DNA sequence: GGTAAGC
RNA sequence: CCCCC
DNA sequence: GCTTACCTGGTG
């Protein structure tokens, strides 16, 4: 399920490590080096260059050109490439952290400012939980503004005993948009604090310091939210919309990574030359704002990275964003297959549990039949039918992996099934089926009936079952989703079938009754003054399916 | 147990940890004028011994972490001078079954 | 893949891959202390070529006796006996274990399961390495310096006499083809 | 060296086979997947011992496939080389840059050079052959090698081998 | 159509699990990813014609498995990846639990 | 008596409604807020704060600022929780999902 | 909000309610282990009326004339009178359904009998009675005992719990404590005689049927009851107003109410609208 | 970790999420040719086949209830009980 | 444009 | 947008 | 005790 067979072991995924990826490791991960804005045309030769948008990363063309692995679009995830940046640059993400945990470290030697020596302190490293005890460590470190050389000793508090030197004064730390700006102590020495300065101290935290605040040594290392190495996402993640050869509409991440190019070609051009430092500083902040507004284009420091049509550059921040986000609109729900939708009608010639599908409808949903000793026969049928009459199939799946299309194979009215191979079939009359109401607020929303495959365009339900619902027959309309497993569709019949939800568990008492019409009648059918002759006692009689043949 | 009238100086309040293994604990005089534990709305919370946790834990098959928790500050866990770790059980009248026992443990 | 008894534990840590030698450096795979099916920790099982031949056509032996009972419902001649077991219980594309058996059959010491377990007893007293005890029943050495040169492993663990008497013995034990 | 081995492979049963002669099917399957192997790891699973007690365990059945996947623990007699093992084999190819020798189921390839120099390569003989002052290295002849090193080839391993040592070459 | 948040709700209610599975994944986007058995990443550089599979940077090429995933989350876990996150996917319990 | 009160209050905006609800889930509610040992809102300050998976709780509200916190302190998720399970797309340990189902070989045999 | 904090609670083998974690939420499913479906709101008779007519309801005195059961209710009637050996399970008969109508108005303090709970045991007799033809002018082949010790014995079968140990076995006990007080309350002696006027055969069905009942009404390991619960306090709270003002024209008299009521709950609200003691 | 037989605490009765899974996973293997254990008096419907297979108690499979620590009681298809 | 938990 | 309980 | 940073129903 992700095409052709691989014959490496399928596993499920037990567990999620979250980390941070060192540079070295992204340089390992990497297939190609990034080099030039610049993503296509080799001079004017519409073809991909060794630059951007990938040797290498991915391909285009729907031609299996993916280097060496040389797979094709569907079956290739993409690769990673690098892009070696210039000079050192924070992630936004962890731009508050890093504020924190300068807070916390003597900004001259790496020491942490407190330690086993304060009372306090011992009671903040005994605290388990990493995010408690991190917070804890702050709270008073960040009031530290001194490396202490010695300290009074655990027995003795006239004596003092060497904790690791230094003695340096601590800033006051204070962020202006995306740099980090100290207050050391006549007035105070103000300065900004450099990437390259806090990455050399984060670098100088010891293993027991760093695991003291909440980081991991092999994982998370502090140093590693500070970016020197930045991994570009291969083509699927950034898709070149193509209309139509020799024009080519790449993506708003594809834009932004060529401006970090730009930025950081810029600023190693300057470094590399004659440097006129005041220079340097505009190249670096920008590099600075690039790398931040690709991930992030929504902070509170106002300028907000703009496309030259005015919008603004979508951070990859903004596509996980809940409702229509990554998580919440493609994970937590999906669009699918399998599914129908049409106004619903009522019907009181229809049972509870079943509802009527419009052939349109049943001829287009497709459950898929394995060939056995038992259908043999029914789905070579169905098969000979075609896609047109209703107990009709659209394709035959082989042993052979491809499946053939019954409204083109020349082969369609030939065909001499074997077993294991897979008919889809149409839906038929008693396949149990999901249908739904939205807004789906109930268990009760969502219940399995049992197709009955009728005329005119419209799903046809019992009127009784409209209460679970909440539905009307105003031109309300209402879904249907088709299992494909003889597995899920036992799910459904034995656990959502609409006789299973006559109880609610919410109010414990029946949620279904009945109603409207038959609620009426019911009440005048049974008065004392109403009275049948035998004519129509017959008829009703009759009517009665289960009946005895008594009269 | 310290039953102070308004307040004991945070000089005084220094010396309390100061001799293990015996504990000492501060209540103030207006707090103990209602006995909290007598109220409509407060369960019968019972002190477990070392060992009878030990099957709790056992029986459940649970990590300490598992379990619900009371506050060490909770009125009830400073009316039994619950110390860290220690699980109180208690029995409450339910509308469902007729009585229905919990635990916490004291953190 | 097939897989092993020694639980993984480096998490990510890269491959910090140690060199494999005769400084008794066999792999991870390879180590002392091995642990069973059963769970307990067992001594690594090295086989000297005879002990090793041995293993075998019992085992393809018993096969045989399962595969037969499930159908229901001198060295130049011991080549072709084996030939025969292993086109009856061997899957025919298995030329290693027939390059293998050719081998074990042509360069075993000891053909009976009487020397092969005096043999394994004598050098058991040892307390040597698997591996020293497989080489020591699988090199025909005459002097502790070919033993002690061929097995590197042994330099200082025996002494050159103590290690004079096992070869006599292994070299009295050797069987007359 | 010549190891045994406790291992145990994961092996996907199709519902076909979910019949009274499974066990029988899962015991062929491990032989034909396992036995005849060769890996870097182990080495070259030569033959699986103990066929009367091959342990199936119980066998999860998987989710939306009907299949069932069994870890079958088992008990075989490995091959695993290693530099500085000496091992005795016999002469199968010969060459100018050198000769190749067959040990068990793999070959130790010794070079010219890492053979005493007085060894020296005949091509005019039959089979061509490597001569010393009272030696003569052929097809079928016995060698005693220490493996240099060894090299993990897919379904194979094969190391570079010398005899220019003492206590080591022809026997 | 939509399967959305609230219908996963009522699946999850009435306890359909394969259902659920089912819908996601076979009825939407399921695909397949080789990862690495060291990093927990989508590293894995998998020829399957030839047989080869390596994760340089790993040095890998034999502890390897293959993955059934929602695309979107294959898509999510590079999206975290550009974002130096690494959402390392293991096949066993460290633990233990 | 918090979780009592909690209940009473609960119940009371329900039914002053007319709106009956069976006592068990509105117990469950009440005890989900209560068993921290205080009173845990249900917001993204509340339970979503809590020890549980992060991807879980990245499904809810604060999405891509759960993410980095995961990556920085280096969390490790259990997938024992369902929105895990979705992401991933594998079964969730829920209803049918709450039990392996295993083949008896021995049983197998007999039934031939 | 209220689906997105309970997703991951489920009921387990242990029938314990966990979350994600394995956290205890509940150590039995809403305290009785019951499934919501299988639940009915039933009297719980012994908590009302006088102790008089409790008494002329419950007691059976075979030592004395006016007090014994009538020998036209049971064959055996005639030959009880006196039965000094019976009189003894009659006294504990007696004790245990006082002891329990004193527990039962600790519990419910307004006296409120009307309580949700499974098996209704009013069909149950009812259907006894139309099934084998109840003779209410014919005295029954039951005894004493087999009233007394059968119900005792069907109290051992209602199983929520399972486990050969005392944390398990009292969390049983407890878990049965409200259903036992109602199925007591509805098999007394003077009850199952007088009242219902059953047979043998139609009493053991009776205790059969409560049986089989009860133990279809017990949650299964594996309930999603975390969504159920948030769906369930959810579907109405889509209900409620936001307004109301049913108080309005009389304000020194406000209430927060409804929506804002609900969300000032919900998210532990610190600064609430409408703060009230209300001192007894 | 496995609860061995005679210390079995669970339930005797079959969940009502056992039993779907149960005749799901029977149904899917008999219609992928699995060997059915009931004489099929007639019947073609997978499941049919598998209720069949149920009531008979001849389903050759065994439940893995798993406790929240992580050990497990295994349960035959044949020992629970099928009410509901 | 509403609430709270940051500084 | 323009439609919904 | 003020400013920030999160959020705001469902389909089509
Ligand atoms: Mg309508
Ligand atoms: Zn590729
Ligand atoms: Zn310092
Ligand atoms: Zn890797």
């Amino acid at each position: 399920v992700g095409q052709q067979y691989s014959s490496a072991p399928l596993r499920t995924v037990k567990e999620v490590q979250f980390g941070l990826f060192s540079p070295e490791e992204v340089r390992a991960i990497s297939v190609a080096k990034i080099r030039f804005p610049e993503t296509m045309d080799e001079t004017q030769t519409r073809a991909k260059i060794g630059g951007l948008n990938d040797p290498r990363l991915g391909s285009i063309d729907r031609n299996l050109k993916c280097q060496t692995c040389q797979e094709g679009m569907n079956e290739c995830p993409g690769h990673f490439g690098h892009i070696d940046l210039a000079k050192p640059v924070f992630h936004v993400g962890f731009i508050a952290k890093i504020k924190k945990v300068c807070e916390c470290v003597c900004m001259h030697c790496g020491k942490l400012l407190l330690d086993e020596h304060n009372e306090l302190m011992r009671q903040a490293l005994a605290i388990k939980d990493s995010k408690k005890r991190f917070a804890a460590i702050w709270t008073l470190c960040k009031t530290k503004m001194v490396c202490e050389t010695d300290v009074p000793s655990e027995d003795d508090p006239t004596q003092l005993v060497s904790r690791g030197g230094c003695g340096n004064t601590q800033p006051t730390i204070r962020k202006d948009g995306l740099k980090l700006v100290g207050s050391w102590k006549d007035e105070p020495e103000l300065r900004v604090l450099s990437t390259e300065e806090i990455l050399n101290i984060f670098k100088h935290i010891s293993v027991k310091d760093f695991t003291s605040l909440g980081f991991n040594e092999v994982f998370s290392r502090p140093e590693w939210m500070i970016l020197t190495c930045l991994p570009v996402p291969p083509p699927p993640v950034r898709p070149s919309i193509s209309f139509n050869e020799s024009q080519r509409g790449e993506d708003d991440l594809t834009f932004k990574l060529a401006d970090i190019l730009k930025a950081n070609i810029s600023l190693e051009t300057l470094e590399h030359n004659g440097a006129p430092h005041h220079a340097i500083e505009e190249a670096e902040s920008l590099l600075q704002f690039h790398v931040a507004t690709y991930m992030d284009n929504d902070i509170a420091g106002q300028p907000q990275a703009l496309q030259k049509s005015g919008r603004p550059v979508k951070s990859i921040r903004a596509r996980l964003k809940g409702k229509e986000g990554r998580i919440r609109g493609n994970l937590m729900g999906k669009r699918v297959d399998f599914s129908a939708r049409t106004v619903i009608s009522g019907d009181p010639n229809l049972e509870l549990d079943q509802v009527g599908v419009p052939k349109s409808i049943a001829k287009t949903l497709t459950y898929p039949e394995v060939v056995t000793p038992y259908n043999i026969d029914r789905l070579t049928q169905l098969v000979r039918n075609g896609p047109n009459e209703h107990p009709g199939a659209k394709y035959v799946i082989r042993d052979s992996g491809d499946r053939i299309d019954l409204r083109y194979s020349k082969r369609a009215g030939d065909i001499q099934l074997q077993y294991g191979w897979k008919v889809e079939r149409h839906i038929m009359d008693n396949d149990p089926v999901l249908f739904n109401r939205q807004p789906s607020l109930h268990k009760m929303s969502m219940m399995a009936h049992r197709v009955k495959v009728i005329p005119y365009s419209t799903f046809r339900l019992n009127l009784s079952v409209t209460s679970p619902y909440n539905a009307d027959f105003d031109g309300d309309e209402m879904n249907l989703h088709v299992p494909q497993s003889e597995e899920t569709r036992a799910e459904l019949s034995q656990l959502c079938a609409v006789p299973l939800q006559i109880v609610s568990p919410q109010s414990n008492k029946p949620c279904m009754g009945i109603v409207q019409d038959t609620l009426c009648g019911i009440r005048k059918l049974t008065l004392r003054d109403t009275f049948i002759e035998l004519d129509q006692v017959l008829n009703m009689l009759y009517w009665v399916p289960d009946w005895d043949g008594v009269i | 147990i310290f039953v102070y009238q308004n307040n004991i100086t945070p000089s005084a309040m220094k010396l309390v940890p100061s001799i293990p293994p015996a504990t000492i604990e501060t209540f103030n005089e207006a707090a103990l004028v209602v006995n909290i534990t007598h109220h409509e709305l407060v369960p019968k919370h019972i002190r477990l011994s070392s060992d009878e946790k030990r099957e709790l834990l056992k029986r459940y098959r649970l990590k300490e972490s598992q379990l619900p928790r009371i506050q060490r500050a909770d009125p009830v866990a400073l009316y039994l001078g619950l110390k860290r770790g220690e699980v109180v059980k208690i029995i409450r009248k339910s509308e469902t079954s007729g009585r229905y026992a919990s635990y916490r443990i004291c953190m | 893949s097939t897989s092993t008894f020694q639980t993984r534990r480096r998490r990510l840590k890269k491959v910090e891959e140690e060199e494999n030698a005769a400084t008794l450096q066999l792999g991870q795979e390879f180590q002392l202390k091995q642990i069973n099916h059963q769970g307990e920790e067992e001594e690594l099982i090295a086989l000297n070529l005879s002990e090793a031949r041995l293993v075998i056509k019992e085992a393809l032996v018993e096969r045989r006796r399962a595969f037969k009972r499930s159908q229901k419902k001198t060295r130049e001649k011991e080549l072709e006996s084996i030939d025969v077991l292993l086109e009856q219980t061997t899957g025919g594309n298995n030329k290693d274990l027939k390059n293998t058996m050719q081998y074990l059959t042509n360069f075993s010491r000891f053909r009976d399961q009487e020397t092969v377990g005096a043999v394994i007893q004598l050098l058991k007293s040892t307390g040597l390495h698997p591996f020293e005890v497989a080489q020591l029943g699988s090199l025909a050495c005459d002097t502790a310096d070919e033993a002690k040169t061929l097995i590197p492993s042994l330099n200082n663990k025996i002494s050159d006499d103590e290690l004079e008497r096992i070869l006599k013995e292994l070299s009295n034990l050797e069987t007359l083809y | 060296m010549f190891f045994i081995k406790d291992l145990s492979l994961n092996i996907t049963l199709h519902p076909s086979f979910f019949g009274p002669r499974m066990k029988q099917y899962l015991k062929t399957k491990l032989l034909e997947e396992v036995e005849g192997s060769c890996t870097g790891k182990f080495g070259y699973i030569l033959c699986v011992l103990d066929y009367d007690n091959i342990d199936i365990q119980r066998g999860r059945i998987l989710p939306t496939d009907g299949s069932a996947e069994f870890n079958v623990k088992y008990r075989a007699v490995v091959f695993k080389p290693f530099k500085g093992e000496v091992v005795d084999g016999t002469v199968v190819s010969c060459s100018q840059h050198g000769f190749e020798v067959q040990v068990g189921p793999m070959k130790v390839f010794v070079t010219k050079h890492l053979m005493p120099q007085d060894l020296t390569f005949n091509a005019g003989s039959n089979p061509p052959s490597y001569q010393s002052s009272e030696d003569v290295i052929t097809i079928k002849s016995r060698i005693r090698v220490k493996i240099e090193g060894c090299i993990s080839q897919v379904s194979s391993i094969h190391a570079i081998g010398s005899i220019k040592e003492d206590y080591l070459g022809a026997i | 159509l939509r399967f959305g948040e609230m219908e996963r709700d009522c699946m999850i209610a009435h306890g359909a699990a394969s259902f659920l599975k089912e819908r996601l994944m076979e009825a939407s986007d399921a695909f397949r990813v080789h990862i690495c058995g060291i990093c927990g990443l989508m590293t894995v550089i998998a020829k399957l014609n030839h047989n080869q599979f390596e994760c340089k940077g790993c040095d890998n090429k034999i502890d390897i498995y293959q993955i059934h995933i929602p695309y979107a989350a294959k898509l999510l876990f590079q999206e975290l990846m550009a974002m130096n996150i690494t959402p390392r996917l293991y096949t066993d319990r460290s633990r233990d639990f | 008596a918090g979780r009592a009160a909690l209940y009473k209050e609960v119940y009371n905006v329900i039914a002053s409604d007319g709106s009956y609800v069976n006592y068990r889930h509105m117990a469950l509610l009440v005890d989900v807020m209560t068993t921290q040992g205080g009173l845990t809102s249900v917001t993204r300050h509340g339970f979503n704060r809590s020890n549980t998976g992060a991807l879980m709780r990245c499904s809810f509200e604060e999405t891509v600022e759960i993410l980095f916190e995961a990556g920085a302190s280096a969390e490790l998720d259990d997938c024992r929780g369902v929105s895990e399970n979705v992401i991933l797309g594998q079964m969730a340990p829920i209803g049918t999902g709450a039990f392996d189902v295993m083949i008896d070989e021995e049983s197998l045999v007999k039934y031939m | 909000r209220l689906v997105k904090a309970l997703e991951d609670i489920m009921v387990h083998y242990d029938n314990t309610t966990r979350n994600s974690l394995g956290n205890v939420i509940q150590f039995i499913y809403g305290e009785d282990g019951m499934d919501a479906a299988h639940i009915e709101k039933q009297s719980l008779d012994t908590i009302g009326g006088s102790d008089a007519a409790f008494e002329k309801r419950y007691r059976v005195d075979l030592l004395n004339t006016d007090h014994t059961l009538d020998p036209s209710l049971l064959e055996s009637g005639s030959e009880i009178l006196g039965d000094l050996k019976l009189q003894v399970l009659l006294d504990e008969e007696y004790k245990q359904l006082v002891k329990d109508r004193k527990f039962l108005r600790e519990v419910f303090v307004d006296g409120e009998a009307n309580w949700p709970l499974p098996v209704n045991i009013r069909r149950i007799i009812q259907n006894a009675q139309q099934t084998f033809h109840i003779d209410h002018t014919k005295p029954s082949d039951l005894t004493i005992k087999d009233i007394v010790l059968g119900v005792k014995d069907l109290q051992e079968n209602l199983l929520v719990l399972r486990g050969k140990n005392e944390i398990i076995q009292n969390a049983q006990r407890d878990a049965v404590t409200l259903f036992c007080c109602l199925l007591r309350s509805r098999l007394a002696t003077r009850r199952v005689l007088q009242e219902y006027r059953l047979t043998k055969q139609a009493f053991d069905w009776v205790l059969s049927n409560i049986e089989a009942q009860f133990l279809r009404s017990v949650v299964h390991p594996g309930e999603m009851v975390g969504v159920l619960a948030a769906q369930s306090i959810g579907e109405p709270a889509t209900q409620m107003t936001l307004n109301t003002f049913h108080f309005a024209g009389v304000a020194s008299k406000k209430v927060t109410s409804g929506v804002p009521r609900l969300k000032e709950i919900l998210n532990v609200a610190k600064n609430m609208k409408t703060p009230s003691l209300t001192v007894y | 970790k496995a609860i061995p037989k005679d210390q079995r605490a669970t339930t005797p009765y079959m969940t009502k999420y056992e039993r779907a899974r149960i005749l799901g996973t029977r149904a899917l293997q008999i219609s992928m040719n699995a060997p059915v254990f009931v004489d099929l008096e007639g019947e073609t419907d997978p499941l049919r086949i598998a209720m069949k297979e149920l009531a008979e108690k001849k389903i050759p499979l065994v439940i893995r209830r798993y406790l929240p620590d992580g050990s497990f009681e295994d349960w035959s298809v044949e020992e629970l009980i099928v009410d509901l």
